[PDB]
Order: structure tokens, then C-alpha cells, then sequence
């Protein structure tokens, strides 16, 4: 019971550690999708200005 | 037993009580929100046995005592048996006299005002706690999860308060107030296991059916799709030991317990779910809120404990929500637990050092001051 | 019934609509604009029972029903209930069928377009009315209230309006549309007397709270003494009769909640109050017109059925007004039944008989024909 | 901290506020003319959270905060915020405090007296600054412009001044100033997608419109042609993305926001509009200065980048110009940008440096001094 319950404690903390690494990875997958659409945006937009841009030029 | 004067917190819900001091990362015990009384007549002499049993004394001796629980959907009725509980929490279990040490306690901001002025009395007057502060779930919970800004949608044992902050202002216009709860959710499992052929009815069975339905439900992303083969097999059914010898398996009950959650009517209510009221309380806060709560959707209380309930929620709102928003779920391994984490903090911070009712300011004006001081 | 094509009369907004004939002075008919739906699972047969109530029908049955209105601050979203309430109001109580009779319906100056649009195409293609003629509420209530110069108060259930008019002429620029209504009360309400311990939650809950607010409630002219003696003592609490046979008892809440009206931050709207609000309207007009704009500040409408709204709202405008002035308010005893009096009016003047659609200029040109001929 | 002590130039308006140091070709920073506070209740605590924030503090924070703006119809109305606003501008962000450097501020040529007094009066009182000098908003358009002649049509947010100026000289007779502007296009713009079924009444709201304006709107060069065809097909619609993930489209409403700069009548004013009032400005000089003037029509401020403006303002002048004659807008990229500009090109000329009022005049004299020294 304690070797399971330790196991236990220590699969479980590797756990919350997997899953807060998931939770903290994940809060960056967010925050990366967040900057990507940022910036795909930014580009899109860039782009945008930049037909603009060359239709004004 | 403690070596420093910190603050104690206990949340009292109308479920279990969580208590501990101010400053930890846990409660150091948990005690049902329960008084025990015998429901028979006794029969030897020199038994002992008392008139009532407190907390986990209630629960112990359970066999023959009909469990009482003090607090009704979040508000203290019973002060009598909150103070035999708060006794025995504060003083034979976690080891701190009130006397000695400040202390904070929780509840909805619509939980009706008798609830935060009788737990201020009570304190002040039996237990002469030197300061008293009654705190907010919603503010709890999003110091809790580590939010400035979100939606707490509690879905504890009592009444679920949904309620929006934004840069730690209240939003009160856009609060969704919902009498659907983890008790009601364990009714509804009662009624259809006794479809099933397992009557729960007495209070030792009632407290059963509520640990089974912690360890062996979960909501279910697709309800009819999991219910079309809960409903068909064996293969998606659960065992569970119960306390004398007998076994119970558990099938679409598995699910259809929480599913209330998402669908009210199934207990009589007349809502379309939390996830409508979250929803809700999202699009009321004003347009340049609204991505900040879509992002920032926290889940509290107890229940948020049922497999699946942080990626339902996440899929129910975003199925609501405008498209190019994120909607995103907070759901931390601090769930249940949440509201007296926050409280431990909440209660340690210097931020709130000022916002204690010191045992003058209450005698002066009396338990209704909390009205004025706290909420 | 009629010895005439009088032309047939209604008012309908997010609380009630008032139906009747024109060159009547009041409607023949009340409904809630509700159509009731059952949210409860039938058990016994050869009950009669409907999918969908309407109107009063909605109302009676309300104990199993949901019961849901068409029109949000002020614009018709659902035809197909308004349809509905328009076939039950017209056929059954007013005993009339559009098509023998040229219909006038209403909108607030500033209302969206979709609402003028499709009520137009509803009495036209579902009714066959032989005419239509959709009016400004505002018009109307100058009418019923004797005035051609003055501020439109209506403070609704949907919106207030606070629109200026001076010699019959809209002055469109100082119409201050703001959403502070009677719903936002009824909603206020709820949430302050749950802090009394008094849950209502469910639609028959709303509906009462309602209930309550209109004949328990006021607004008074000073809050703040008011309120000292209402928190301190229960000589200035009134009984509520719920249905059930138990009352509620509302202390400060009685006018805390119309409060709202002065100080809108209770509902969280971003507003100063009906009294500043009605102020600019007349500040924004030109200084020639604003003498008689302040000479007549005109209630309509609802919620201008608060004790001491007119005195304590002269008291209001003529303290941010210039000295000199003549600061009045008409609050007549056709409150809340005026603006349907008005259409009464506009309908039966000879001045107004070249303004109706004909059910030919319709289909020539469709609905949008609406924003050529009413206004 | 500087390589010399130029001055510091800013432009304040009634719509933003832009700010740099003497001698470059652009400002450092553009803030809203706003100070913001919150009209929420606080109840999460050590969420830092100001009482009032400024310039781009309010308009980032503006979730829960009311935005004041302390500057309208060019002039300054709550000294008090813009003393919060000229810190925040020149020393938070410019990081240069005034005490140690000129500054430069700007003003209409009939911009009502009090307001340039009150700005020499808070650049030396508070800030303690060397020296002021309150230039004029059409000669700081003309030096950015690289002209000496022409009329100058401001269109701001505040006011439209429309100044003839010739050789360097102002022809004071013949200023039109008309208050009609921006801030009244934004107002329009709210009421009327209001119509279109998308009400906007709150800051928030008002701040989406004033961002829908300045990326969607234009004033057509020929109007009637536009508005043909805008108001009969969505293929002349354009979408907007609100901060919520809402889209908005806008048709013929796009242009008839902006169009009210030649129909004043849609927002209630009684005026000619911008093009009559160029003329008369050029009318109203003799003739051997209208031959020049008439080949200079120049734009500046904000508003003149909505495509149309420039063809649409030469086009109305050409129509009520004698024939014969040359009709020339000049719309530089120096637009909206232009006072600023123009200021930073003053400050550095050798000859202004005769022009300042030193901190020692100032206080010989009192504020009245700005009509001595400066216009």
C-alpha cells in the first residue's frame, strides 16, 4: 500500500508536473497561436497594405 | 498548535467545511457541514452516545443518525449546529483557538445578507474572534487559479452564483444566479439508480450514493451518443462496492447525473445549463470585456471534479460564442478546493490587511457591519 | 362589431401590449407580449393543452410555462409570436379581422428600421390589412397628453426614449435614447430582494417580481432620507401577497430598485439618470425652443407611474436648469395607456387620413415602402 | 538629458492629443484626449488599478472605466485632465519635464480667449515651463503645407476654423468658423448603424464607432451617384470587425456619415457646410486675394483622409467659384499630422525665438498676456 501509494504520489506529482508541463505548453500553444495569428495578421494585413500599397504606388 | 498568530479560513459550503490558517496552500482538515442525531431509542446503560455528533463524529457514527446539514444552497440557517461545527474545526481538529487568531469565511455575493451577518455574529460573540472578513467565492476563486479577470462559474454542492470580474471589478449587471447544484445533482442520480433496482432513500444511503457518484460519474462530450451505448452494454458501465457486502454498477446514470448541469429541466429547473449562464455572463459584461471572459472561463467549486467537465464547458461556450474569440478553460487541480485556497490567500495578503472588522468596530456597530466592511 | 372600418390600434412593446380601435380613449384589451410554452413532460391525456399560449392565455397557464416576449428594447426579433399575439388580440378579444380595417402600430424615432419593416409586411401579407400607418410613440404621447412642444418621457420596459419635440417637429439631434427600462427594474429587483432571502428565479418568479415593483414601489424625492428610515425600521415596509399565500415583506428595496432611474450605475448603465438625461435633450435644442421644451417635460409611457416621479423629477430637471425658468412636468392619469391613446388619436384625425400604405402601394413597392410614408 | 533645449510641441485637440520635440517630422506619441475612471466597484485586492487613468491608460483600461474628454469645439473645458494629459504626454512619455524646456501649444486664430489663456496659464503655473508660445493652428497647417497662401480647412474633431490667409497674413474678416465636425460624424455614425439594427450608446460603444469611422467610412466625390448605387446593393457594403468578433457592414451610410460635412442638417446644425464656407473665405477676401486663394484651398487636420474629401471639396468650390477661374485643393500625407508638423517647424525657425513669452513676462502680466505676445 505505501509502494502503490507512493507510486501513487509520485505518478500522480509526475502527473500534475505532465500536466501542468501540458497546462504551461498548451498555456504557449495559446499564446504562440495568439502571436502567430498576431503577426499572421500583422503579414496578412501587411499584405493587404502592401496591394494597397503597390495599387496605390 | 500553530506557532504564529496568522488568519484562519474556513469555507463552509453546504456540503463540506474546508478549514485550515491563512497562508497555506490547503486545508489541514475537512469536515462534513454535518450535525448527527440518533433516530432510535437506545437500549443499554453506560453506552455513552451522544444527542449529536459533529462533523466527521456524524459521519462515523452514521449507522443509526439522520445527517443534517446547517446550510441550505449556501446560506446558514442552523447557526446553532454551525457553532458546534466551528468548535469542534477550530478547536479538536485543526488546533486553533479563534480567540488567538483573525478569521476569514466565504460566500455568493447573492447569498442573502443573513448568511454573512449570522457567521459574523457567531464569531464575534461565541468564539470572540479578534477580526472577522467574509470573502467572495468569485474573488476566492480567481486568486485561486491566478486570474485578475474571468468568470467563476461554481459549481458547488449549493447554488451556483456565475459571476464575471474584469481587473478585479465586480461586473454585478451581467451575474446569472442558478438554483441548480452538486446536491441536486445527487438527487437526480437517487431517483433513476432506483429506476435501476438500487432505492437509496434513508440518510446512510443517501451519503453513498453521493460517493459513488464522485468516484464513477463523468458528463460526457455527446450525450446521446454516449447514453445510445450507456443504455445498450455493460461495456460502459462502472462498478462500485458498497459498504455491506453489495455491489452496484452504474450505466447512462453515470452521465445523466451530471448532464443536469447542462440541462436543468432534468430536476425541474427552468434553465438551459450552466453553460448558457456562463455564457451569459460573458456577453452581458460590456464589448471590450468580452474577449478577456472568453479567454479566461474558470471553472470552481466542487463537480469540476466530473471527467470531461473542463473540455464540455470549453466546447459549449465556444459553440455560443463568435467566431475568431478564444474561448478558453481554467481548470486547475485546485478545483473544489479553490474558494478556501483563495481564502488562504486572499486572508495573507497585504493588499487586504485593511479590509479585517477588528472586535471594536463590530461591538460599536454590531454584526451588521459586515454589510459595510466586507460586501 | 364596429359600425365602421375604424382603424385598428396597437401598441406592443417588451412588457405589454394594449390593442383596440381607433377613436376609442382606451385599449379593449391588455395582453403581456408573451407567448407561453410548457417546460414540463405531460403524464395524463384528454388534458386539452396547447404547444403555445398566447397573450392571457400564457399568463393563466404560466404555473408549466416558459414564458418569452418578442420584442427586446424596444424591436420585434420574433414576428412569428407577434404574429400570434396580433391574430388573438384582433380576432378573439377585439372580435375584429384586419382586413375589413386599416391598421396603426408604433415605434420609437430612433427604433431600427427592421421594426417598422416588418410589421408592415406582417399586417400587409398575413393579416390583409387594406392599410397601415406605423407612428411615432413619441407623437402619440403628445397628443394624449395635450402638448405639441415637449420632452417625451417614456421610460418603458424596453428603452427610455427622452425625445424633444417643439410645434409638432421632431428635434432628432438631442434625442437622448437610453437603456435604462422597466425590465432592468423588474430584473434590479429580483437581485435585492434575494439579499432579503426571497429567490425568484423562474418566469411565473419574474413575472410576480413585476408584479411587486408596480404596486409596491416608488422612487420618492429624497433617497438618501429615505432610506435612513427604511433600513432602520419596519414601519416603512409594505406586504406583497405571492400566490401561494406568503408574502414578502420589502423594506429599502421598494425604492432602491426605481432609484435606478436617477442613478442607472444599479443595472450598470453607463448614465447620469432620467432627470440629467431629459435636461440635455432640452440643452441640446436651440435656446428659443428650449423655454418651452422646459416648460413641458411630458410624461408617457410607464415607470412615470412611481410615486413622487413627477415632483421629484421637476425638482431634478429645475435644479440643473438656468434660474428664471419655468421648470413643469404633465403627468396624466392616461400613464401607460396614453401612448395606445394616441394612436386612438392619430387614427381617427381627418389630418392624418393621407398618411396611410394602401394595400396597393405595398405590393407595388414591398415593405421597405414604410420608410417613404410613415416618417 | 536633450542635445538642446528646443521646445517641446503639442497639439491638443478635441479628439487626440499629439506630442514630440521641436525640430522633427513627427510626434513621439498620440493619445486620445481622455482621463478614464472606473464605474465599478472594486472587490479583488493588490490588482493595482488607479483612480484615474490617462490618454492611453484610459483607452486600454476602458473595460470598466467612463472616458471623459476634457477638450471640445477646440477648446479646453477641465483644465484639470489636461494637466493630467500634458504630464502624462511630456514627461511619462516624451521623458522631457517641461520646467527645463519651451513649449509650444496650439490654438483656432477665434478659439474663444479663455483657452489660451488657460493653457499659458498651466504651462507655467504647474509645470514651471522657460517659456510658452500658443501658435496658430492654420499657420502651423501652412508651414507643414510649405504655403503662405491659402484657405485653411481644419475639419478636426473639435471645430472647422476655414481661415484665409494671404502672403502670410490673416484676412480676420473673412474666417468662417463653423462649428460642425468629427466628433459630431462619430455621434452620427452611432445613431444611424442604430437604425441599421447595431445600437451603440456607452464609451465602449462610442469607441468602436470612432475606430469603424476612421477604417470604413469615405465622403464620395459625387454623393448622389454613390448613394445610387450604395443604397440599392450590398456589393458597396463593407465589413467591420468588432472587439468581440461581431461584423458589422456599413452601405450607403459609410459615406452619409461624412457627407453631413456638406449636410450639416443631418446632425440638426444650421450651416452652409465646409465647401460654401471655403468659398465665402475666399469670397469675402478683395479680389486681388481670392485669385490666390481660390488655387489654394488647404486641407488639414483629421477627417481629410477619407477618400473623397479633397475631389469632394474642390468639386463643391469649382461649382459656386466664378468660371475662368482655377479651382486647387492641396491634401498633402501630411494630414491630420499637419499642426503638429507645423509646430515643430516654428519652433525651430530663428525668428520665433523673439516670439516667447518668458517665464518671467508671465507672471509680471498674469495669462492675459497670451493676447500680447502670441495672437
Amino acid at each position: 500500500l505505501d509502494k502503490y501509494s507512493e507510486a501513487l504520489k509520485d505518478a500522480q506529482e509526475k502527473l500534475e508536473l505532465a500536466e501542468k508541463k501540458a497546462t504551461d505548453a498548451e498555456a504557449d500553444v495559446a499564446s504562440l497561436n495568439r502571436r502567430i495569428q498576431l503577426v499572421e495578421e500583422e503579414l496578412d494585413r501587411a499584405q493587404e497594405r502592401l496591394a494597397t500599397a503597390l495599387q496605390k504606388l | 498548535d500553530e506557532d504564529e498568530t496568522t488568519a484562519l479560513v474556513c469555507d463552509n459550503g453546504s456540503g463540506l467545511v474546508k478549514a485550515g490558517f491563512a497562508g497555506d496552500d490547503a486545508p489541514r482538515a475537512v469536515f462534513p457541514s454535518i450535525v448527527g442525531r440518533p433516530r432510535h431509542q437506545g437500549v443499554m446503560v453506560g453506552m455513552g452516545q451522544k444527542d449529536s455528533y459533529v462533523g466527521d463524529e456524524a459521519q462515523s457514527k452514521r449507522g443509526i443518525l439522520t445527517l443534517k446539514y446547517p446550510i441550505e444552497h449556501g446560506i446558514i440557517t442552523n447557526w446553532d449546529d454551525m457553532e458546534k461545527i466551528w468548535h469542534h474545526t477550530f478547536y479538536n481538529e485543526l488546533r486553533v483557538a479563534p480567540e488567538e487568531h483573525p478569521t476569514l469565511l466565504t460566500e455568493a455575493p447573492l447569498n442573502p445578507k443573513a448568511n454573512r451577518e449570522k457567521m459574523t455574529q457567531i464569531m464575534f460573540e461565541t468564539f470572540n474572534v479578534p477580526a472577522m472578513y467574509v470573502a467572495i467565492q468569485a474573488v476566492l476563486s480567481l486568486y485561486a487559479s491566478g486570474r485578475t479577470t474571468g468568470i467563476v462559474l461554481d459549481s458547488g454542492d449549493g447554488v451556483t452564483h456565475n459571476v464575471p470580474i474584469y481587473e478585479g471589478y465586480a461586473l454585478p449587471h451581467a451575474i446569472m444566479r442558478l438554483d441548480l447544484a452538486g446536491r441536486d445533482l445527487t438527487d437526480y442520480l437517487m431517483k433513476i439508480l432506483t429506476e435501476r433496482g438500487y432505492s437509496f432513500v434513508t440518510t446512510a444511503e443517501r451519503e453513498i450514493v453521493r460517493d459513488i457518484k464522485e468516484k464513477l460519474c463523468y458528463v460526457a462530450l455527446d450525450f446521446e451518443n454516449e447514453m445510445a451505448t450507456a443504455a445498450s452494454s455493460s461495456s460502459l458501465e462502472k462498478s462500485y462496492e458498497l459498504p455491506d457486502g453489495q455491489v452496484i454498477t452504474i450505466g447512462n446514470e453515470r452521465f445523466r447525473c451530471p448532464e443536469t448541469l447542462f440541462q436543468p429541466s432534468f430536476i425541474g429547473m427552468e434553465s438551459a445549463g450552466i453553460h448558457e449562464t456562463t455564457y451569459n455572463s460573458i456577453m452581458k459584461c460590456d464589448i471590450d470585456i468580452r474577449k478577456d471572459l472568453y479567454a479566461n472561463n474558470v471553472m470552481s467549486g466542487g463537480t469540476t471534479m466530473y471527467p470531461g467537465i473542463a473540455d464540455r464547458m470549453q466546447k459549449e461556450i465556444t459553440a455560443l460564442a463568435p467566431s475568431t474569440m478564444k474561448i478558453k478553460i481554467i481548470a486547475p487541480p485546485e478545483r473544489k478546493y479553490s474558494v478556501w485556497i483563495g481564502g488562504s490567500i486572499l486572508a495573507s495578503l497585504s493588499t487586504f490587511q485593511q479590509m479585517w472588522i477588528t472586535k471594536q468596530e463590530y461591538d460599536e456597530a454590531g454584526p451588521s457591519i459586515v454589510h459595510r466592511k466586507c460586501f
